[PDB]
């Protein structure tokens, strides 16, 4: 309704460029200044400038000023940013905000997009499932191992099941590779009854997995 | 060509007349130098070389132990089975270069191509009766008065994936150092003297190298991990007396960017590279001991087992001299012209 | 410049929680930030309430001092909380609940027949939904004990029930799984009153 | 005396792989079961046999030790390089007919002079032609008391060829498998040390009111400054440091040793490298018979006269053995 939609988590080869666009909708565009905040891993938030939309006209903090560029297409109400020069504790999440007031109130936020600095290279990630036989409420889930960079989104049954899942955080192997595990508990009583899949979407790749995980 | 194995013969520019211990050993050991050599490029073609089986490296260290019996003469010599007294006299000491070249019917080849990783095929190829000059300078950590590597840095291992296997390092740029003992106080304490700004940009390009090699993780320097002391600290030999060398404040993720001095000891007692077993050599010559040499290669090993944060982490090495030879030996092989 | 205290803080549900930001004035805005979300806007110019935000939560300020409460703290309200004045931003508040123990369920799965036929095995022990956070799997192939085979990775808390979830995954090469048969791994914690195993057979 | 070509004669086996015999058989006939002595001035630095059997050796040493690469000044060799069994075999040098060879049978010959007890014989008896410096190897030794032999024992720059009462064993070995190279040698420190007083005193004889110091060599060629010589195909360099010392030991006495693969020839002037060491124990016993000496020039300092090893000229070897022969026609 009223949104900001930004673009998919990207992997830059450091001293690359990457741009991060932000689609404003349900309000008048040229009306609020647009603001970039990026929030290392793990870490607090770093403010990176603002863009007029009206102007085109920008200001960016002194730690980024040369290495940062807002620009913006009014006409599609986009607003673009462009970091060059990637180092790798640029690695981070890039939001962009509407400041709505001059409290510098931000109310408004997209839901950010993961920026991975690093020298290679994508890689898709298998998907093993985690049958399960031990019994009245049983476990069952999904192994998806080996995958860079982050991050893959889980859901089973194409959303439809929520209650009882349980979406690992990533772990970073010895092999550089990340790997996660997304399991639920369902009635013992569904194992025959039902099917149950896995779905899991690996953008930097373009991989999409559907895995029935079967008794 | 075709490649072949046999004896080279090793020509220099040793001079009759002088004392100094490299010279004499060469000049009964080596023939002079030819002053206009014949080099032969052959335009396109392809040849596979082998820095890490190459039967030249193994000559250079069969020789540079025999210059050693004859500089380098210890006080006591230690081995499991026995303990043995001699003559010390102390020597003048100054490494020269030494060339190694093919007798008739054989020739050595050349690469030529700027970035040869050292295992491989080679673009660019010439022959040539003889090798560059090489000093058998004998060092650790560090490589000393040795070639640069003419377009970017290059790392040459064995096995890169094991951590076991030495890195070899060959930089772009030289970096100068400064080793001093001055004038009698400890007489063997000594320092030496590093541009910080020169190593710490040295650093971060071996650093950037190293980083595509393992595009996952993040680099780190850091001292040596323990082992003998030979290896431990940067220990070569200069004027005839061991040096061993404090890198903690060379290998170091943060590296200031001003002058650097290391702390360094004057040693008796050693490890020999030439055999297991230890050495005692005689105290310091008097007066002030000084090397300026350039630093024109490294030796790391890389940290086994899981990265604890993704880092993948660098220490000083060495120890087989052999990778010394290799340093310098990579771009040749023998071959018998048919 | 901006302070932030406390770093973190434990608190019953029902509590009352205060947020303490050190900084002239103004303006100064408190957010909440939860896992793996953007910001949420909850207090601006120090003591206005945003529309639609409950009215547990509430701002106040005295010159360069200010606080934000929580009047009654909820299971929803983990997250972390940012004060900001203009382009600066404090480093963030991270406020967690306190509960009753609660037991870990523990299932435990064999390596799939298509991870097998690709020659790597990894076995996996789930602790599902349990409280206090700390906890303790290690890993018995045929009564021995490993070290460094096994890594593992815990949810953040959750927000209806504030428990935890922790899973550990054991890996090693096909070659060494088939040479062993039963496999098994033991959790120990403070809601089990004697440490639960769960396994099975190659 | 007139000059010809004698021709040699020995104990080769045709059936035996050492290279010695080989080349004898080929180049010498076989020994004389039947030899005659007939009883009835010299001089051993003006003989033609010797610049024979230099040839001889060469010879020998070319067929026998072949280096893998010979460096000359115009040029590189580079040839086949076969390792072989090598043992010197005692070699008898003949008169062809119409000549004979004088023998002086003289109790203590300078070898330069004249000889009263001579004897016609038409062969020389069987002579190893052992190449070394310094010390003289596996050859005969004086019947009656250590001889002096010079050119000129007033002329410095002469060697002084001696000639041993009674052997001194020597013992070199390379153990079997450390550094391959690295050979040591075994010497009676006591017997050793009563040999070098023996003949410190037949040189004061020669020297009267001065002292007689020994000590290592001046400087030259490395096969000079040390005990140079082959030992099964492999050449041997040994620092003699411990033997040419005022105060030897009368305990062992070791001496350090290389396995050498680069030598400077004595055949000619150049480089010769020979392939690296065979596996297994190295070692040659042998004795020591004679000694190859020089003595210091000037004014003495503290009234003593110094000798120190010296050779090089392979001549001056076989001088050691032929000097009681002459060639007559
Ligand atoms: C990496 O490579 C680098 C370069 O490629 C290496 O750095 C090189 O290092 C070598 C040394 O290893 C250097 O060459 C050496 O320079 C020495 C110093 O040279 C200067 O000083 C001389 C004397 O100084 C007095 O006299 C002059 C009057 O002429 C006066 O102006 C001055 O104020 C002072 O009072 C001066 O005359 C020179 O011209 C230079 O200015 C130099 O002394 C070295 O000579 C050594 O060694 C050579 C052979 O290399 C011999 O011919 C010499 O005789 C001298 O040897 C002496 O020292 C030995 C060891 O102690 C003795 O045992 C010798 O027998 C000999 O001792 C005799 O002489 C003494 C008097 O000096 C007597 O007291 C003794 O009893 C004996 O008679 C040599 O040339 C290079 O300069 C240097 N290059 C660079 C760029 O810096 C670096 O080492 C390498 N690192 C590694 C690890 O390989
Ligand atoms: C001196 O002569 C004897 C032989 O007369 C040599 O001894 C030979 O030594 C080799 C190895 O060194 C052995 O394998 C042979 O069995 C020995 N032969 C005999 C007949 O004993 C000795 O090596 C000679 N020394 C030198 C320096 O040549
Ligand atoms: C060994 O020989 C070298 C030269 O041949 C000489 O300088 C050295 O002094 C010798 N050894 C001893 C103990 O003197
Ligand atoms: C040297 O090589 C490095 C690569 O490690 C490169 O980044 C640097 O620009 C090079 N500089 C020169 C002058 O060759
Ligand atoms: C100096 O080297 C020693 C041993 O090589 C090492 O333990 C030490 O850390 C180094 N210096 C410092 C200041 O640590
Ligand atoms: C080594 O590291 C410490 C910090 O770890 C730093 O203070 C010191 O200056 C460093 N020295 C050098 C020469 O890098
Ligand atoms: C200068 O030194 C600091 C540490 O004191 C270091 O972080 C920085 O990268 C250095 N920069 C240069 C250009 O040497
Ligand atoms: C050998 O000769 C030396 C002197 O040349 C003499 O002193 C010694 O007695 C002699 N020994 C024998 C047994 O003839
Ligand atoms: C040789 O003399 C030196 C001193 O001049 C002495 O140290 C050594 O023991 C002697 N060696 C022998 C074998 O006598």
């Amino acid at each position: 309704q009223v949104q900001l939609v930004q673009s998919g988590a990207e992997v830059k080869k450091p001293g690359a460029s990457v741009k991060v666009s932000c689609k404003a909708s349900g309000y008048t565009f040229t009306g609020y200044y647009m603001h970039w905040v990026r929030q290392a891993p793990g870490q607090g938030l770093e403010w990176m400038g603002w863009i007029n939309p009206n102007s085109g006209g920008t200001n960016y903090a002194q730690k980024f000023q040369g290495r940062v560029t807002m620009t913006r297409d009014t006409s599609i109400s986009t607003a673009y940013m462009e970091l060059s020069r990637l180092r790798s504790d640029d690695t981070a999440v890039y939001y962009c905000a509407r400041e709505r007031s001059d409290f510098w109130d931000f109310d408004l936020w997209g839901r950010g997009t993961l920026v991975t600095v690093s020298s290679a290279s994508t890689k898709g990630p298998s998907v093993f499932p985690l049958a399960p036989s031990s019994k009245g409420t049983a476990a069952l889930g999904c192994l998806v191992k080996d995958y860079f960079p982050e991050p893959v989104t889980v859901s089973w049954n194409s959303g439809a099941l929520t209650s009882g899942v349980h979406t690992f955080p990533a772990v970073l192997q010895s092999s550089g590779l990340y790997s996660l595990s997304s399991v639920v508990t369902v009635p013992s009583s569904s194992l025959g009854t039902q099917t149950y899949i896995c779905n899991v979407n690996h953008k930097p790749s373009n991989t999409k997995v559907d895995k029935r995980v079967e008794p | 060509w075709k490649e072949a194995k046999t004896t080279l013969f090793c020509a220099s520019d040793a001079k009759a007349y002088e004392k100094e211990c490299h010279n004499v050993w060469a000049t009964h050991a080596c023939v002079p130098t030819d002053p206009n050599p014949q080099e032969v490029v052959l335009e396109n073609v392809t040849e596979n070389f082998n820095m890490w089986k190459n039967d030249m490296v193994d000559q250079m260290q069969e020789d540079v132990i025999s210059i050693w019996d004859q500089c380098l003469k210890p006080c006591v010599k230690l081995t499991g089975g026995s303990t043995l007294t001699q003559a010390c006299p102390k020597v003048t000491f100054d490494p020269i270069p030494i060339h190694y070249c093919a007798p008739a019917g054989y020739a050595i080849l050349k690469c030529n191509q700027k970035t040869f990783n050292g295992k491989g095929p080679c673009n660019n190829v010439s022959t040539v009766q003889c090798t560059h000059g090489i000093k058998p300078v004998v060092s650790t950590q560090l490589l000393l008065n040795g070639s640069l590597a003419e377009e970017e840095i290059v790392i040459r291992s064995k096995n890169l994936r094991d951590n076991a296997k030495i890195i070899i390092v060959q930089l772009n740029k030289s970096v100068e150092i400064v080793c001093t003992r001055p004038n009698n106080g400890d007489i063997r304490q000594a320092y030496c003297q590093i541009s910080g700004r020169q190593w710490s940009e040295a650093v971060n390009q071996v650093k950037k190298k190293l980083k595509e090699h393992f595009p996952h993780k993040q680099i780190s320097f850091q001292s040596s991990s323990g082992g003998d002391l030979e290896i431990t600290t940067h220990s070569f030999n200069c004027g005839g007396e061991f040096f061993y060398c404090n890198t903690s404040g060379l290998f170091n993720d943060t590296i200031s960017n001003a002058t650097i001095m290391l702390p360094c000891r004057i040693k008796q007692i050693i490890n020999m590279w030439q055999e297991v077993g230890k050495a005692i050599y005689a105290p310091p010559i008097k007066g002030q001991i000084t090397c300026k040499s350039d630093i024109t290669g490294l030796l790391l090993l890389r940290d086994g087992g899981d990265t604890t944060d993704n880092t993948e982490i660098f220490r000083p090495s060495g120890g087989d001299m052999r990778d010394n030879w290799r340093s310098e030996l990579y771009k040749y092989k023998v071959v018998e012209i048919k | 410049q901006m302070t932030q205290s406390p770093s973190s803080l434990s608190a019953s549900v029902g509590d009352r929680v205060t947020i303490t930001c050190q900084a002239i004035s103004n303006y100064l805005n408190w957010y909440q930030q939860k896992p793996g979300k953007a910001p949420k806007l909850l207090i601006y110019d120090a003591s206005n309430l945003e529309t639609g935000v409950p009215s547990r939560f509430s701002g106040s300020g005295s010159g360069t001092d200010f606080t934000f409460t929580i009047s009654s703290l909820q299971p929803e309200d983990i997250a972390t909380y940012y004060c900001q004045q203009y382009e600066f931003i404090g480093p963030g508040t991270k406020v967690d609940i306190k509960r009753t123990v609660a037991a870990p369920s523990v299932f435990i799965f064999p390596p799939s027949d298509e991870q097998l036929k690709s020659g790597t095995a990894s076995v996996v022990c789930l602790l599902n939904n349990f409280y206090p956070r700390e906890a303790k799997v290690q890993w018995k192939v045929d009564n021995a004990l490993q070290s460094g085979n096994s890594q593992e990775s815990v949810t953040e808390q959750d927000s209806k029930d504030s428990t935890y979830s922790l899973s550990s995954t054991l890996t090693l090469s096909k070659a060494d799984y088939e040479k062993h048969k039963v496999y098994a791994c033991e959790v120990t914690h403070q809601g089990l009153s004697s440490p639960v195993t769960k396994s099975f057979n190659r």
